[PDB]
RNA sequence: AGGAGGUAAAAAUGUGAAAA
RNA sequence: GCUUGAGUCUCGUAGAGGGGGGUAGAAUUCCAGGUGUAGCGGUGAAAUGCGUAGAGAUCUGGAGGAAUACCGGUGGCGAAGGCGGCCCCCUGGACGAAGACUGACGCUCAGGUGCGAAAGCGUGGGGAGCAAACAGGAUUAGAUACCCUGGUAGUCCACGCCGUAAACGAUGUCGACUUGGAGGUUGUGCCCUUGAGGCGUGGCUUCCGGAGCUAACGCGUUAAGUCGACCGCCUGGGGAGUA
């Protein structure tokens, strides 16, 4: 558990993949709230971010091609 | 999924295999999905976790120590 | 979805100004515009019942409104229905 | 559109007429109207080759131009018109130079519309351009087989053809029958689906509706005599034999596709 | 005139002639008052997975402000070229003129 | 026989059988052997040990092809699933890496309703 | 403490009687 | 007449809410081909079935229908039914803040009207997987069932009917009053944000329980508590929700 955008306001996007990799595993599965410790509001804001990298070939759906 | 562990493993040494699915997507969608029992059984399974949490707050009290 | 600027001038057009926005007459107008604008939303799609429940929500409230306006001022109620066009 | 008529009289009961008010009501265009004499299903020898044909209302041959040789010239849709000959609908169009010409009606076509044939056209339905200039995955009609014949495929009411692939000088088409057929990529095709897909819903209601279309009654083969059909004869309508044509050819499962010349173009058979 | 974000991918061959399309697509918006915000061309970067064939497509961002019809003509035009693959858009949310890489 | 060092041992494990095939890097098959080919039947076909007998049998007749190193494509669950890979190492080889391919359906299919 | 891979082929009926 | 009831407007929040149009990946089935041989799939144990034409297995490419892995959470929205990959268009309703104004226009309701899982039915398409009826082989005393191999309707899309469910928090709708603790979720007041905080404030939602209540179980400030309003309904079990 650490700090989030609850006080430090930030508009979330999908480009900062380093921020995305903290919440996705190597197989490319979205990490649930019980491990992120995040509010689901920002997680759903990040869930749409995951599909953008998934669809635009920045991230894979299945890690084995 | 994609393991090397090059030289020193000799068998598998895949704790990640048992941390990605292990039976997850596999053993669950083999057969018998029911479309509605998962909604009810998991709420019942989570209710058993309320009983697992009910143990904790009445614990560490006397217990003949 | 009855945008603000449309609602902005009509209350002043039907009532005293934009600040006298709680009166019956200004309420009759905003419902009618929202009702009429949503006709195209129901001229198409033909199954959008959840939104259609929203459409039917307004006219029921408007039914009490014209009935209340009749009860308050006979001439003014007829002044509005000849100005808007309804009741059949 | 689809309209069922009233049951006021037996013979008016099951009739469903498919009206179209967009069809221009009036006399058709004169110079593009030729006379088509009927034949009654008879040939130069005078015998009847194709049966059950003869009679019906008199029809005038609409001179259509499915060839679509005028390229680059934007054509203006004059009006939609009914055609007695075709299951689909014709559309009088007018090219920019000032020539009137009938073409088929694509599904998405309106009055006063604009289309143009040729290699530099859009992907708007009604345009006609070579298949190598067409994006794969499209939906076309009025397709040729010879580059310059004029167009033989997918010209019925409410039809189309899916373009499957493009391999070099060839284009594989998934035809309406369920057959995949390679054709020359240099051939032309009219974009979209053919207008009047509602023709299928039309039911005739009575026998007179069939006669004034020009189709005579069909006699059941089991009702004939042994000298006239391989079926027939018998007392209690006892069939006993296998289904055949009147000239002794097994029907009900006889693949008589014997061409061998165009056989190299069929990819898959119809199912 | 609402903020959109057209991010698409260009096929390797036409990736060598990509800016003229960018010159053309931005030509569409100046006529309809497109207040462009970013022009983040990453360059022909790597794809995570092969899109039906070989990877490494060219990345172009728009972050455009256009009307609903103008954003429609742009999006539909991308569908008919095999160069531009997988175009998308986004809602406004007052998209800031920052964050390029 | 091409006599190349490379090999790809596709491992198909199932709940009733364990079939292993040693293909090449392209996927061209060279030789295969199964849990059933070693004599095991029914219940005995699906055991972790019988999967090991299969890999001992696939190790036969691949040495004619000069196969030195191999990489495992294991596909599907079952009794062996990891044990038969040790039999590929008990026979002795140069195991470079292992890729475990899993069927990942996103619900596009419908599983059966049997097994009361 | 915290989470899970694995562990039941077959086998019916008793019908009619009384509890200070 | 006035205004706390109710309602309109003002700036924000949230969301699988609804309809239409596109679109992606994996898996699955089919097809062509390379390869490669005697088994393969299945079970409690098998057998049917499939295969020496050459299956299964495996790699290459193409083709379709269907549903959206992880995310996903006693999480949320909706009157309920019910609704979830992604993007766009159209669009309903709810909640929070404090202002301006309307001035009881309120609550509910026989009849009426609309919505309404699945299955089923009508017209026209689709049809991978799955799968009533059904077919075969088994289990068995017998199996018409449970078991396995296949397999049609149907399941899927469009337009329509149908109007019934354990359609169930089994608990009607609306408003007021009446100890708390413990959590999740979404706006927001305010202070030192001087640290994932501190003391409040409303809406929604979860669990344990106080008085009271009840036949008991248990509900227990979203009460089955203390009251008022209107509506619907029950009169022993069947017979029967049938004639």
């Amino acid at each position: 558990f650490c700090r989030f955008t609850a006080e430090g306001v930030q508009e979330i996007d999908y480009k900062d993949i380093a921020t995305l990799k903290n919440y996705i595993t190597e197989s490319g599965k979205i990490v649930p709230s019980r491990i992120t410790g995040t509010r689901a509001k920002y997680q759903r804001q990040l869930a749409r971010a995951i599909k953008r990298a998934r669809y635009l070939s920045l991230l894979p759906y299945t890690d084995r091609h | 999924i994609k393991v090397r562990e090059n030289e020193p493993f000799d068998v598998a040494l895949r704790r990640f295999k048992r941390s990605c699915e292990k039976a997850g997507v596999l053993a669950e969608v083999r057969r018998r999905e029911f479309y509605e029992k998962p909604t009810t059984e998991r709420k019942r399974a989570k209710a058993s976790a309320v009983k697992r949490h009910a143990k904790k707050l009445a614990r560490e009290n006397a217990r003949r120590t | 979805s009855l945008s603000t600027e449309a609602t902005a001038k009509i209350v002043s057009e039907f009532g005293r100004d934009a600040n006298d926005t709680g009166s019956t007459e200004v309420q009759v107008a905003l419902l009618t515009a929202q009702i009429n604008h949503l006709q195209g939303h129901f001229a198409e799609h033909k199954k959008d019942h959840h939104s259609r429940r929203g459409l039917l929500r307004m006219v029921s409230q408007r039914r009490k409104l014209l009935d209340y306006l009749k009860r308050k001022d006979v001439a003014r109620y007829t002044q509005l229905i000849e100005r808007l066009g309804l009741r059949r | 559109a689809v309209v069922k008529c009233k049951p006021t009289s037996p013979g008016r009961r099951h009739v469903v007429k498919v009206v179209n008010p967009e069809l221009h009501k009036g006399k058709p265009f004169a110079p593009l109207l030729e006379k088509n004499s009927k034949s009654g299903g008879r040939n130069n020898n005078g015998r009847i080759t194709t049966r059950h044909i003869g009679g019906g209302h008199k029809q005038a041959y609409r001179i259509v131009d499915f060839k679509r040789n005028k390229d680059g010239i934007p054509a203006v849709v004059e009006r939609l018109e009914y055609d007695p000959n075709r299951s689909a609908n014709i559309a009088l169009v007018l090219y920019k130079d000032g020539e009137r010409r009938y073409i088929l009606a694509p599904k998405g076509l309106k009055a006063g519309d604009q289309i143009q044939s040729g290699v530099d056209a859009a992907i708007k339905p009604g345009n006609t351009l070579p298949m190598r200039n067409i994006p794969v995955g499209s939906t076309v009609h009025n397709v040729e087989m010879k580059p310059g014949k004029g167009g033989q495929l997918a010209r019925s009411a409410g039809t189309y053809v899916q373009i499957v692939a493009r391999d070099g000088a060839y284009v594989t088409l998934r035809l309406r029958s369920g057959e995949m057929r390679k054709v020359e990529a240099d051939c032309r095709a009219t974009l979209g689906e053919v207008g009047n897909a509602e023709h299928m819903l039309r039911v005739l209601g009575k026998a007179g509706a069939a006669r004034w279309r020009g189709v005579r009654p069909t006699v059941r083969g089991t009702a004939m005599n042994p000298v006239d059909h391989p079926h027939g004869g018998g007392e209690g309508r006892n069939f006993g034999k296998h289904p055949v044509t009147p000239w002794g050819v097994q029907t009900k499962g006889k693949k008589t596709r014997s061409n061998k010349r165009t056989d190299k173009f069929i990819v898959r058979r119809r199912s | 005139m609402r903020h959109y974000e057209i991010v698409f991918m260009v096929h390797p061959d036409q990736s060598e002639q990509v800016p003229g399309m960018i010159e053309r697509y931005t030509a569409a918006i100046t006529g309809a008052e497109g207040k462009i915000h970013r022009l983040e061309d990453w360059g022909r970067r790597q794809l995570a997975y092969p899109i039906n064939k070989l990877h490494k497509a060219h990345y172009v961002l728009m972050n455009v402000e256009a009307p609903q019809e103008v954003i429609d003509e742009l999006e539909t035009t991308f569908r008919f070229n095999d160069a531009v693959i997988r175009s998308m858009v986004m809602r406004t949310k007052h998209a800031v003129t920052e964050a390029s890489p | 026989r091409k006599q190349v060092s490379d090999g790809v041992a596709h491992i198909h494990a199932s709940f009733n059988n364990t079939i292993v095939t040693i293909t090449d890097r392209q996927g061209n098959a060279l030789g295969w052997a199964t849990a059933g080919g070693s004599g095991f039947r029914g219940s005995r076909k699906s055991t972790p040990f019988a999967a090991q007998v299969a890999a001992e049998r696939c190790a036969d007749a691949v040495k004619e092809y000069g196969i030195k190193n191999l990489e495992v494509m294991v596909k599907g669950p079952g009794p062996g699933r990891e044990s038969t890979i040790r039999a590929l190492n008990a026979a002795g080889f140069r195991i470079t890496n292992i890729t475990d391919v899993t069927p990942i359906p996103h619900n596009g299919c419908r599983p059966p309703k049997k097994r009361r």
